[PDB]
């Protein structure tokens, strides 16, 4: 813990964003047909999982930060998912790891703190959204 | 020494330069006759020989220091050094078929030189200038945003 | 399609479908202009209503 | 469909932008009590 | 001609109408209950 | 001519790429004769033949019918695999069991 | 029916405002009062005429001076407009820039024949064989025409009115992938052929339409 | 038909919270930098 | 049976005092009557869904935005009269040049979107 100042988080950091670009160079083809890239990313997804199941276990040696509740319950789910693949709907829990470009903002405060104010900016808004639901609801009936 | 270049009639000229560079860029349209193109490449050779004449003449009447100070002057040797590049490409043995159409939106950034005397719609693009940080933070945050719902929607509808 | 003295045909359309189908008949003609005169014989075809 | 229309988004629009507006608004008045546009100022009154 | 002028035209008094109901009520839109508020004059009056 | 026809029903082809290709097979069977022999094959990464006829036959108006019928079929699915198209379309040029 | 019925009364209020305008005129004998006797004025000379008929639409213009209200409206509207103008010479500008290098980049481009099977005007003649809802066994004979779009980038002005039903966020779409497929000067699309072309489009509707419009909006509410 | 509808949330959900975040980010830099010119404006007045 | 059950306790001369209690008043003859009317129709019909509404914006965030909001609008009735005004020269103008463009069920310019007549 004494070494992980500087380096940790910045590998993190990069992880993170290799899984996005890993994830953006994707090629979703219909009826389950495939090629060669993705066949390599299927196993850069696979060494991706290890690390970051690695870093979670050794983060505990944690819950009440929410970013954390975020990256091991994505964690467990990649987990999860590669267990049932291999001991094998399939393929439909694979969108959760849409999340890892998320947790980015956790290692940058400057867009967390953003982020924050603009979720604190939702309070008063929230009154509107009731009543939209509310004309929504009675236009519905009324239709 | 100086006082010529910062008259009243240098000033209209260089605004009617300016202006005669916009016609001739504005003045291109799909099927334009030969003679229309022969009197546009005229124009931008005079324009251009105009310009870096000007240009000189101010370097050694001003002084060289004085124009990386203001992000004017630089941008301007900028715009100078693209459209003479432009030029010695098109006559030289490159044919640069892509390139014609790029070089143009190049030289036209000229109506800068006369936007910039505004000095009262100035403080604006100073305020936005100074908060340049926070540009970037709300504008990454939204391309993050837009990331990744991209890739949510390709898990889904792909 | 080239390594193999074959064609290339795209049919981005069914519009393309008709002439595409039918321009294959021209590669497989090269060894009969070839031949000459002795690949200029009368052969008649089947039974068909005009 | 027309009352809908006017009521469903042209009131909402202007409920939501007047509560963002104000709400903008009210940090600028926050804002102020620190001084950051003194800085700004500060900062513009020796460029000339 | 009508129709780009109809639709800038009517875009600009359509904000002009936003913006002219928002400032009507720009006090109940920077309220700031943290000090004080006409709610507690409403209940004064319940009260009374 | 001994026609062979190698039709994709990878995954990617579904779709308006599948219809067409059907139609395109139809079209393509319209300029055969008596004289000629054809089959008809699909691979996803697996090769076998669309039809019952399991070799080239002499594609005359009845066998031309059923490889009609036959291609009207497939479907789309699975990954693509030229190595085990191509091996099975030149297999089944090298048969000499039959007339061809 | 209806129009004579409306012709006899539009002779009343004619007879009804030139007697206003006299006896307005005797006891005071601005561009107001103007405005008041062209609406009358043009009248007159009725009773091309589609020019008059739809310059007599002037009627209700003049109730703003008999109403106070309306007409601080109306002052303010201008004063308001008066204040804009720096945004709207900097919006102006900025767009017949991206006008010119919209000119420049797709100029005659987007043509197209109508099949999608001829790709130059040379070959897209005659007659051709439409499949209709792409069923091959319901064809139609249509003619085939070299088509333009109809907002194209052919000129400036053609841009410059592309660009702004782009602003208006209204079938922008359709344009981005029409200059998707933009493949020469003279020949006709290719499907997705560079679609590294919509920078273009994302960078004008992110300068003009989401920053420089809300800027408009944000001053008007300074 | 069948439950292929519930996917219908990701579009409203696009479309409210994706709104949402454009209406706070171009908004902000138009009633920031906009008031604080104005001010710079008035300050500057003074002066001259 | 709650509407007389109020008015016994509230008195029929004071139900009007209170604008939401008169809200009530109107509603339920419009039930009782298409309740008859079942076994014109649809008036009543879509008149009872009101109530949501009525005993629902009984808030203090909500009933007072729309409440300022509605005063806000009534206090500035001439910019309305501005865009009436817009509106009403654009549609005459609009009616003397494109009024005589055929309607075709295959364009633009149709059955539903026409400048035939001026509404
Ligand atoms: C009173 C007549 C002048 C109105 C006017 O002139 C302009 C010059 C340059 C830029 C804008 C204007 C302008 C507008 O008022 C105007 C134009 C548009 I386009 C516009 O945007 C309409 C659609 N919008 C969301 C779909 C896109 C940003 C708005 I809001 C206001
Ligand atoms: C017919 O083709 C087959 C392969 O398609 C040839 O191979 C033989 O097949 C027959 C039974 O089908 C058997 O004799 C053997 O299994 C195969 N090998 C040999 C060496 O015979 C076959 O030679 C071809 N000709 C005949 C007459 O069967
Ligand atoms: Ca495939």
């Amino acid at each position: 813990s004494i070494v992980e100042w500087k380096p940790f988080d910045i590998f993190i950091l990069l992880a993170i964003f290799a899984n996005c670009v890993a994830l953006a160079i994707y090629i979703p083809f219909p009826e389950d047909d495939s090629n060669s890239t993705n066949h390599n990313l299927e196993k850069v997804e696979y060494a991706f999982l290890i690390i970051f199941t690695v870093e979670t276990f050794l983060k505990i040696i944690y819950v009440r930060n929410g970013w954390n509740l975020l990256d091991f319950v994505i964690v467990i789910v990649g987990l999860f998912s590669v267990i049932l693949e291999q001991l094998t709907d399939v393929k439909a829990l694979r969108a959760f790891r849409v999340l890892r470009p998320l947790r980015l903002v956790s290692g940058v405060p400057s867009l967390q703190v953003v982020l924050n104010s603009i979720i604190k900016a939702m309070v008063p808004l929230l009154h509107i959204a009731l009543l939209v639901l509310f004309v929504i609801i009675i236009y519905a009936i009324i239709g | 020494c100086r006082a010529a270049v910062k008259s009243v009639t240098f000033y209209w000229l260089v605004i009617v330069l300016v202006f005669l560079n916009t016609l001739t860029i504005s003045s291109e349209h799909y099927n334009q006759p030969d003679w229309l193109t022969q009197i546009q490449d005229i124009a931008n050779k005079v324009l251009l020989a105009l310009f870096t004449c000007e240009m000189l003449v101010k370097m050694y009447s001003l002084g060289l220091q004085a124009y990386f100070v203001s992000l004017f002057n630089r941008f301007d040797c900028f715009v100078v050094c693209g459209g003479i590049t432009e030029t010695i490409l098109v006559e030289l043995e490159i044919m640069s078929p892509l390139g014609i159409s790029v070089f143009r939106c190049v030289r036209l950034l000229r109506i800068f030189k006369v936007t910039r005397h505004w000095t009262s719609l100035s403080n604006l693009v100073a305020s936005l200038l100074n908060s340049m940080k926070s540009i970037a933070s709300l504008l990454l945050l939204l391309f993050l945003f837009i990331i990744i719902f991209s890739l949510l929607g390709m898990q889904l509808f792909g | 399609a080239c390594e193999n003295k074959g064609y290339y045909y795209e049919i981005p359309s069914i519009g393309a479908i008709r002439i595409n189908t039918q321009e294959y008949l021209d590669v497989l003609g090269r060894p009969m202009v070839l031949a000459g005169d002795k690949a200029k014989q009368v052969q008649w075809t089947n039974v068909y209503l005009d | 469909f027309v009352s809908l229309v006017i009521f469903g988004s042209f009131f909402v629009l202007n409920l939501v932008l007047g509560v963002l507006s104000g709400e903008f608004s009210k940090e600028r008045e926050k804002a102020k009590a620190r001084g950051d546009f003194q800085k700004l100022r500060e900062k513009q009154q020796l460029e000339e | 001609v009508y129709f780009i002028s109809f639709y800038m035209l009517c875009a600009f008094l359509i904000i002009n109408l936003f913006v002219a109901v928002i400032m009507d009520n720009f006090d109940y839109l920077t309220r700031d209950w943290s000090i004080l508020g006409p709610h507690h004059l409403d209940e004064f009056k319940r009260i009374w | 001519k001994d026609m062979l026809i190698l039709v994709d029903v990878s995954g990617s082809v579904s779709g308006l790429t599948l219809k067409l290709i059907r139609t395109s097979v139809s079209e393509m069977l319209e300029t055969l004769s008596d004289d000629d022999f054809v089959n008809v094959a699909s691979f996803n990464s697996n090769a076998q033949d669309v039809s019952c006829f399991q070799h080239l036959v002499q594609a005359n108006v009845r066998n031309k019918k059923v490889l009609k019928d036959a291609v009207n079929n497939i479907t789309a699915k699975g990954i693509t695999d030229y190595k085990k198209g191509f091996s099975f379309a030149f297999e089944q040029l090298l048969n000499y069991n039959v007339s061809r | 029916f209806r129009n004579t019925i409306l012709g006899y009364f539009d002779y009343a209020f004619t007879a009804i405002f030139t007697v206003e305008i006299l006896l307005k005129m005797t006891t005071f004998g601005n561009y107001f009062n103007l405005l008041d006797m062209l609406v009358v004025g043009v009248s007159l000379v009725s009773f091309v005429v589609k020019i008059l008929r739809v310059l007599r639409v002037l009627r209700p213009l003049r109730a703003i001076n008999r109403a106070k209200g309306l007409k601080h409206v109306v002052q303010c509207v201008f004063v308001a407009i008066r204040t804009i103008g720096n945004i709207m010479i900097v919006t102006t500008l900025l767009q017949f820039m991206f006008a010119c290098i919209g000119v420049q980049l797709f100029k005659g481009k987007f043509y197209r024949c109508t099949d999608e099977a001829k790709s130059n005007p040379e070959e897209c003649r005659g007659l051709f064989i439409l499949y209709k809802d792409g069923d091959v066994d319901s064809p139609v004979v249509r003619e085939r025409i070299w088509q333009n779009s109809d907002f194209n980038f052919d000129n400036v002005l053609s841009a410059m009115m592309a660009l702004f039903t782009v602003s208006t966020f209204e079938g922008w779409p359709a344009l981005l992938y029409k200059a998707i497929d933009s493949n020469g000067e003279n020949i006709g699309p290719i499907y997705n052929h560079r679609v590294e072309i919509s920078i273009f489009f994302i960078i004008y509707i992110i300068i003009v339409a989401f920053f420089m419009m809300n800027i408009f909006v944000g001053f008007v509410i300074v | 038909s069948s439950s292929g509808m519930i996917v219908c949330i990701y579009f409203i959900i696009l479309f409210i919270c994706g709104n949402y975040i454009l209406l706070n980010v171009f908004l902000a830099i138009a009633v920031d930098n906009l008031a604080d010119a104005e001010s710079l404006n008035t300050a500057q007045k003074e002066e001259a | 049976v709650e509407m007389v059950l109020k008015v016994i306790a509230f008195k029929p001369k004071g139900y009007f005092s209170d604008a939401w209690n008169t809200f009530d008043s109107l509603i339920v003859i419009g039930s009782i009557i298409d309740v008859a009317l079942s076994e014109s129709i649809t008036f009543f019909r879509l008149f009872r869904v009101m109530r949501l509404v009525k005993l629902l914006s009984r808030g203090e965030g909500i009933r007072t935005l729309l409440w300022t909001f509605i005063k806000s609008f009534q206090a500035l009735p001439y910019v309305a009269l501005l865009i009436a005004m817009l509106f009403f020269i654009y549609a005459v103008i609009g009616m003397q040049m494109f009024g005589k463009v055929a309607m075709r069920d295959n364009n633009q310019i149709n059955r539903n979107n026409n400048f035939q007549t001026f509404p």
